């Protein structure tokens, strides 16, 4: 059937290319993220450090209404003064590094309108099946 | 349809620019000279052999050797190993007392010096009432004049106290694999050619560097990894005459260095389990330690460096070589350590030449110094034992280290000098092609989907 | 230098059951797919065996594919005449970021009899002797093994001087086929009485001879 | 050899206004320095890194330029200002200006 | 959906191949790989690029990733190939292929017929084709081989046919020989039955790319 595809790279393999492409394989920039005499002390705080910081980001998403779906979707709409850019373009012609330097002014407020769309979509159901 | 809704990420694969510490670990061949005979195997995983070397296409970043990081954290482990490796060894503190000496047997001729002293003193044995007579030999480079008769003292015992090394612990180096741990990358220019500064269009990640072995030498570094093609000049700025200029050459060129003079070891007992090592008697003639490098491939290689320098500073420009300024010992000449003991090798018969504008051996000879004070710590001075039998060793000159002259007043002539400065710039030339990121996942962008009730 | 190694030749009587072995490392084949191809000589290739164990239809279930860790094999079972050819194994590498192949193994299949060998020997055209030249022409096709003999001969002795020699090529049948010429000019032809083409193979000698006498 | 060269230099003026030097190099490329002596006293830096000040450095003095013109603008000048100017590359140096009152 | 090649033969040194691939009953826009494959002397095989259909994504050969290019125009329904400064590490043979169809019965791989490509610094040669004529020690037992010499064509290939390829019954375009001057030499006979010796004509047919000629010599029988 198949000659010659495309298998699979490396984990930050495919962040050369574009972000439509890159997105078919997340699991492998994923995996590679847990694990694979004052010396010890040094260890022990490296590792320490990266359960840290792996914790502090299953946190972050799970207040968020996705907690471990990979990819999600949600309830608030992009307000296009952010980004100016066509939908045509983005997919199939920048890469994740490029959109960063772009979309690096407009954070920390997005984050929040997360918690705040979450928040009240939880209280408005919770509301519904206490009438249920 | 306009109404476009944000999306999250996990895993987007992107980084930033960071930095953090880093983890030591070498080959499984270091573990089977046993119980940490060699040093970095207190602290040293086995490394795992064949770690992924992962390639990547388009991604294009910008490396600085000169701002770089980790090489600090690199001269500071190498201190803090050579300082964890010395507090199970023993003090030698009884040993600074009266010497009394004199010449060795040798017909000397009246106007050359002896560079070997004879001495004779006191030494406390097993017990603490019986003390015993005893002699030994010394280098002139250590004894200096207390002031009829005619006697002498040790060079450090009037600033700081001596210890002295095991005979257990070796001295050669050994491959240092260096690893990120987990969440971060190490990237690598695999660019045949990059000077040092700017972008680099071929990267390549990877887990674990290539194998490094630190070696200390002042000028004419050795052991090093040698470029691929042509010879490489490298400086932070080169219209500045402060920094130092590292120059990288093709084919390594081969060194002899040998001390021919058979020698002795012997035991003195201090006390309670304390050995101490002395120099005892000479069996053959005083010949004196040197070293052999081949003619014609240093001038080859010379001119392949004038070839290249002459870019830098226009074609039509003379370019000639002078010896070390001044200073003090381990920075004019060049110093090294061979077999477990320390040289230092004048270097004036190399770098006498100049050069216009369109079988034989050379020797130099050194010196021999026993007790060393290597980063000019301010209370840690070091002895060193000798050793047995006649010493010789091989190597590869790969590199060097220069200085421009600071020419005002209108000179069409560039001279270039070898100076030799800190110990970091060894470092420098080994890791010029690893930066180190930091992973971020969870990106965020807009798509035309929407999370239904 | 290839990163998959395989031993070069191997050869087996009809009917056999052989294991061809390709050896790689970790970095390639152990997360990837490989593929076995397939050609003859002066063919381009063809598929065998894709995604380690499958076959696409056009080819037999005769033979049967195998991966463990940086190895894979193609095992033979009931070896034909017609696997005669060159394998090679295929795949994709992380360190170099490429597509690569194997060392390539050349299967001969034991069995063949051995094919007495036929020659013929051609004159120069008269119009290369209007060019003024000679070539004399030695075919010899259709034998089995393929270590032949040829020496281009004067009237009593032998020539070695315009003689230009193919080697036994295997042609389709897997047997052999060669060439050489004898490249002499029209007065040095007819310098002559006759000249020969005597080929030695399976210690069998048979000489051809033209006469310029014969034009 | 790099040499710098000096613009205006012997400039007199009144206080309260604003003034200028100007130097020139003969190679682009590099950063520029300024100097200030006083009368009978040590001298003391003022701009390095062809932007940047000193500790102790009013911002009335501000450095611009590029390439190899590069122009040193003092503005609201007081009695303390009128001294003796040095433009600086490397170990080389310019000759100097001079601020008098007028 | 077959594959074909197209370009010159002979390539100057430092100069810039191009090549032509050439695909017959389907789109180059379909959702498949299109690559380029090289076969060394000594049937080294190594894999240079390839290009996604749809969108015309490319992966090439790192190792040579300077000088190589690949377009695909699906105007022609074309693949194109070029590649800067070559030199003689490049003689190789080029095959273009199509990937296959991710399904239960598929064909395999589809592969073209290929260009045999020379990297060299002579110039091109129109052969010389010679008729070889079946001497009466060519005719033994009611069979004769009559043949064509295509002495002196470079570079390589000459195609021969027998009658316009009428004919392709007993014939043999026996391996060429490698001269001392460079130049090659090919022999292409078929064997006849004496009976129709009398009767039927028998041009070879052939023709080389390279210096882009034909010649179609006709084998006759005469005496002396
Ligand atoms: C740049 O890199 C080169 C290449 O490695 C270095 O050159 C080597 O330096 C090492 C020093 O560590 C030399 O190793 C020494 O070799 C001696 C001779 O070994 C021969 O003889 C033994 C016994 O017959 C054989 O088994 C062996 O195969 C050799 O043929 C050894 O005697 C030394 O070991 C001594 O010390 C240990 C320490 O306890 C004792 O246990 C031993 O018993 C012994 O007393 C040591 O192994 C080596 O010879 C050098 N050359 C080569 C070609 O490797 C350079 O040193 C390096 N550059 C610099 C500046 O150092
Ligand atoms: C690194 O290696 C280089 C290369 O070898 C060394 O360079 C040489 O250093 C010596 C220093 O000793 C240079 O100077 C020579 O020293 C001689 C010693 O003087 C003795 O003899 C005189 C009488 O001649 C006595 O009065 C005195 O007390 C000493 O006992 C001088 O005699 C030499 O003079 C020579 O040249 C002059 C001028 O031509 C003649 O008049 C003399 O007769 C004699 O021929 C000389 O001055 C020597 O020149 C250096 N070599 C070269 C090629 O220049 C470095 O010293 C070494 N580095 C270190 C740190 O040692
Ligand atoms: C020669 O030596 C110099 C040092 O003497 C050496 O360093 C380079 O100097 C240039 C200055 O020309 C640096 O470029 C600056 O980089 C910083 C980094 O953030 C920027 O902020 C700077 O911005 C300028 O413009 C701003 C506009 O308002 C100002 O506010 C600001 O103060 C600056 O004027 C400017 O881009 C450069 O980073 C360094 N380093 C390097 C690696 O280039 C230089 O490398 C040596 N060699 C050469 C060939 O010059
Ligand atoms: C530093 O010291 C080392 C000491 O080992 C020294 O390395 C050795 O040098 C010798 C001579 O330079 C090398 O011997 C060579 O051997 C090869 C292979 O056997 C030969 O091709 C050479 O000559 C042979 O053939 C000659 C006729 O062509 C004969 O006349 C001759 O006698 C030989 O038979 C040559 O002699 C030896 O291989 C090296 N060994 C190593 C490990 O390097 C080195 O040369 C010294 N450095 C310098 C700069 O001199
Ligand atoms: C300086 O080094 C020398 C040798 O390099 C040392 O000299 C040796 O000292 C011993 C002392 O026991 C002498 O041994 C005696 O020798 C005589 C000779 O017959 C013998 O009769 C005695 O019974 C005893 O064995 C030895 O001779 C002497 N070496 C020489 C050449 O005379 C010396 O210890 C060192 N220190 C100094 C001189 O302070
Ligand atoms: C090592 O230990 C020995 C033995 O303890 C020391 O020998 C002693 O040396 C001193 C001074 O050299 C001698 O004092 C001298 O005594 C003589 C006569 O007794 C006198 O004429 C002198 O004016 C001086 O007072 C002492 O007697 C001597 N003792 C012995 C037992 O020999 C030696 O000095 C120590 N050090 C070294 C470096 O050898
Ligand atoms: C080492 O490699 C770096 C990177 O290639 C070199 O730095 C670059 O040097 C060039 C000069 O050859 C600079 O170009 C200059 O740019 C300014 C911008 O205005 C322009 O005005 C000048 O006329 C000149 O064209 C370039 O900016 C500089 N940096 C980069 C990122 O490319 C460096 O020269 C190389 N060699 C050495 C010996 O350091
Ligand atoms: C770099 O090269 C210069 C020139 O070759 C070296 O200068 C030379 O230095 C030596 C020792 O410093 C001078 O030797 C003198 O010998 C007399 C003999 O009595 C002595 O009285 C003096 O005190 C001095 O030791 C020598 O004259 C001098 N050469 C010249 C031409 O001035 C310099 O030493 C070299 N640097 C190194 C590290 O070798
Ligand atoms: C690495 O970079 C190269 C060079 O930029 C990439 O090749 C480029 O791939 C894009 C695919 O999005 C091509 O853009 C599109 O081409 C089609 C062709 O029909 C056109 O219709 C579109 O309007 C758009 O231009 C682009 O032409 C192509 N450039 C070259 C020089 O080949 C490559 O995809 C990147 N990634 C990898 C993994 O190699
Ligand atoms: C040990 O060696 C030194 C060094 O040569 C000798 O010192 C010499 O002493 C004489 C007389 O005191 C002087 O004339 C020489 O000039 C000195 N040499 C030097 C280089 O300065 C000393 O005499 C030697 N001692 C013995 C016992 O041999
Ligand atoms: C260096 O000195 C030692 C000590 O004398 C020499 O070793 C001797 O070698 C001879 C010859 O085999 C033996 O008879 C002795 O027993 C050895 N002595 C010891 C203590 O082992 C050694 O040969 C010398 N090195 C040379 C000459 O190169
Ligand atoms: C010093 O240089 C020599 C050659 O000048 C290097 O020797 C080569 O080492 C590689 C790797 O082990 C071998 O594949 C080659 O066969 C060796 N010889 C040659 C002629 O290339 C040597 O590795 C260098 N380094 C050291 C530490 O000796
Ligand atoms: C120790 O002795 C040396 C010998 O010259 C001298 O230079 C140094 O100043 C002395 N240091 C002290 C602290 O006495
Ligand atoms: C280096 O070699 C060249 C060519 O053999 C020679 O002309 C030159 O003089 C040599 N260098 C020196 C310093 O003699
Ligand atoms: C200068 O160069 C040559 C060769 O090294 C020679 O004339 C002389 O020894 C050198 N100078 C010194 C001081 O060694």
């Amino acid at each position: 059937a198949v000659g010659i595809g495309a298998v699979f790279l490396g984990f930050l393999g495919a962040a050369g290319s574009t972000m439509g492409a890159a997105s078919m394989t997340l699991t492998v920039q994923a995996r590679n993220l847990l694990s694979g005499t004052v010396w010890g002390i040094k260890q022990l705080q490296a590792r320490v450090l990266a359960v840290e910081r792996y914790l502090r980001d299953q946190q972050l998403l799970g207040i968020w209404g996705c907690s471990g779906k990979l990819i999600c979707c949600t309830n608030v709409p992009w307000n296009s003064s952010w980004s100016n850019r066509n939908l045509s373009e983005i997919w199939d012609n920048m890469t994740w590094l490029q959109w960063d330097k772009e979309i690096s002014n407009y954070t920390q407020i997005i984050y929040g309108l997360l918690e705040e769309s979450q928040n009240q979509q939880e209280k408005n159901e919770q509301d519904l099946l206490a009438l249920d | 349809a306009e109404n476009l809704w944000v999306t999250v990420y996990y895993g987007v694969p992107v980084w930033k620019d960071a930095e953090t510490t880093l983890f030591c670990a070498s080959d499984a061949k270091a573990y089977e000279t046993e119980k940490h005979n060699v040093w970095a195997t207190h602290a040293c995983v086995p490394t795992d052999p064949n770690p992924q070397e992962i390639h990547l296409e388009n991604v294009t970043e910008e490396f600085n050797m000169w701002k770089n990081n980790m090489v600090e954290q690199m001269h500071t482990d190498i201190i803090s190993l050579w300082d964890q490796s010395l507090k199970p060894c023993v003090k030698l503190t009884p040993l600074c007392v009266t010497l009394q000496c004199t010449n060795v047997t040798n017909n000397i001729t009246d106007d050359m010096r002896g560079e070997l002293k004879n001495c004779s003193f006191n030494m406390t044995t097993e017990l603490r009432d019986k003390k015993q007579k005893v002699y030994s030999l010394f280098y002139r480079l250590d004894v200096v004049q207390i002031n009829s008769n005619k006697e002498y003292r040790l060079i450090n015992c009037n600033t700081s106290a001596i210890t002295q090394a095991c005979p257990k612990v070796s001295f050669e180096p050994i491959p240092i694999h260096y690893c990120a741990p987990a969440g971060f990358a190490i990237l690598k220019c695999k660019d045949k050619k990059f000077n040092g500064t700017g972008p680099c269009p071929s990267v390549s990640t990877v887990q674990c560097t290539h194998g490094i072995k630190p070696v200390v030498s002042t000028q004419l570094l050795l052991n090093g990894s040698l470029a691929e093609e042509e010879v490489m000049i490298r400086s932070e700025n080169i219209t500045n005459n402060a920094k130092n200029i590292l120059v990288q050459f093709n084919t390594p060129v081969q060194i002899n260095c040998t001390r021919p003079n058979n020698n002795t070891r012997k035991s003195i007992r201090i006390g309670p389990g304390q050995a101490f090592y002395a120099t005892g008697d000479i069996i053959g003639d005083i010949r004196q330690a040197h070293c052999n490098v081949s003619k014609a491939t240093w001038n080859e290689t010379l001119g392949k460096v004038v070839k290249q320098l002459r870019k830098h500073f226009g074609n039509n420009t003379i370019i000639r070589f002078a010896n070390s300024s001044g200073g003090d010992l381990e920075v004019t000449t060049h110093s090294f350590n061979c077999g477990g003991e320390f040289f230092y090798c004048n270097t004036s018969g190399l770098f006498n030449s100049t050069w216009i504008s369109n079988n034989d051996s050379i020797t130099l000879p050194c010196r021999i110094k026993q007790i060393i004070n290597m980063w000019q710590r301010i209370g840690q001075a070091m002895y060193a034992p000798p050793i047995q039998g006649v010493i010789r060793c091989v190597s590869n000159i790969t590199g060097l280290i220069l200085t421009r002259d600071g020419g005002s007043t209108n000179s069409t002539t560039e001279t270039f000098r070898p100076g030799g400065g800190d110990m970091r710039d060894n470092w420098r030339s080994e890791l010029y092609k690893y930066k180190v990121v930091k992973i971020e996942p969870l990106g965020v962008a807009p798509t035309r989907c929407k999370r239904r009730v | 230098q290839f990163v998959l190694t395989q031993p070069p030749s191997m050869s087996g009587a009809p009917g056999q059951r052989v294991t061809i072995s390709c050896t790689g490392t970790n970095s390639n084949i152990g997360v990837n797919y490989v593929q076995w191809y397939q050609q003859f000589p002066g063919t381009a290739p063809k598929l065998l065996i894709y995604e380690n164990y499958k076959r696409p239809s056009g080819i037999s279930d005769r033979f049967s594919g195998s991966q463990s860790g940086s190895s894979a094999s193609l095992t033979i079972t009931g070896l034909q005449s017609e696997d005669e050819a060159d394998y090679y194994c295929q795949s994709y590498d992380i360190s170099l970021g490429a597509h690569v192949f194997g060392s390539g193994t050349e299967l001969t299949v034991l069995g063949q009899p051995k094919a007495a060998p036929s020659v013929t020997l051609f004159p120069p055209s008269s119009e290369e002797l209007q060019a003024n030249k000679a070539t004399l022409v030695c075919l010899i096709s259709d034998f089995y093994p393929g270590a032949v003999e040829v020496a281009w001969k004067a009237d009593g002795s032998a020539v070695n001087a315009g003689v230009e020699t193919t080697k036994p090529s295997k042609q389709s049948n897997n047997k052999y086929a060669a060439s050489s010429y004898l490249s002499l000019t029209s007065d040095q032809w007819k310098s002559h009485k006759s000249y020969s083409c005597q080929v030695t193979h399976e210690g069998s000698t048979v000489e051809k001879t033209v006469a310029p006498a014969e034009c | 050899e790099i040499v710098l060269t000096q613009s205006p230099g012997i400039l007199s003026l009144s206080p309260g206004e604003t003034a200028t030097l100007f130097c020139k190099a003969s190679q682009g490329g590099n950063a520029m320095t300024w100097y200030q002596k006083r009368r009978g006293q040590v001298p003391r830096l003022l701009i390095y890194d062809t932007s940047r000040r000193a500790s102790g450095v009013p911002d009335r003095f501000v450095g611009s330029g590029s390439g190899t013109d590069f122009f040193l603008t003092i503005n609201k000048l007081d009695r303390e200002d009128f001294a003796v100017y040095y433009c600086q590359q490397f170990e080389f140096f310019g000759l100097g200006s001079e601020l008098e009152v007028h | 959906v077959q594959l074909q090649e197209s370009g010159p033969g002979l390539v100057k040194p430092s100069e810039t191949l191009s090549l032509t691939c050439g695909v017959s009953g389907g789109s180059i826009s379909d959702a498949y790989y299109w690559s380029w494959i090289r076969q060394s002397p000594g049937k080294r095989l190594e894999w240079i690029g390839y290009i996604f259909g749809s969108n015309g994504g490319t992966r090439y050969n790192p190792s040579l990733r300077s000088r190589v290019s690949i377009s695909i125009d699906t105007s022609k329904n074309q693949l194109s190939l070029k590649l800067t400064s070559v030199t003689a590490a490049d003689t190789a043979v080029y095959y273009c292929v199509r990937e296959g169809v991710p399904t239960e019965a598929t064909t395999g791989d589809h592969w073209g017929q290929g260009v045999p490509v020379t990297v060299s610094s002579a110039s091109t040669k129109g052969p010389s084709v010679f008729p070889l004529a079946p001497s009466s020690r060519s005719t033994s037992e009611s069979t004769a081989a009559l043949g064509c010499l295509v002495k002196d064509y470079f570079p390589e290939p000459v195609t021969v046919s027998w009658n316009s390829g009428s004919l392709t019954s007993g014939v043999h375009t026996f391996p060429a020989v490698l001269q001392s001057s460079g130049l090659y030499s090919l022999s292409s006979v078929v064997t006849v039955p004496s009976s129709s010796l009398g009767t039927q004509t028998y041009v070879c047919n052939v023709n080389h790319k390279p210096s882009n000629t034909k010649v179609d010599k006709r084998v006759e029988i005469k005496t002396c």
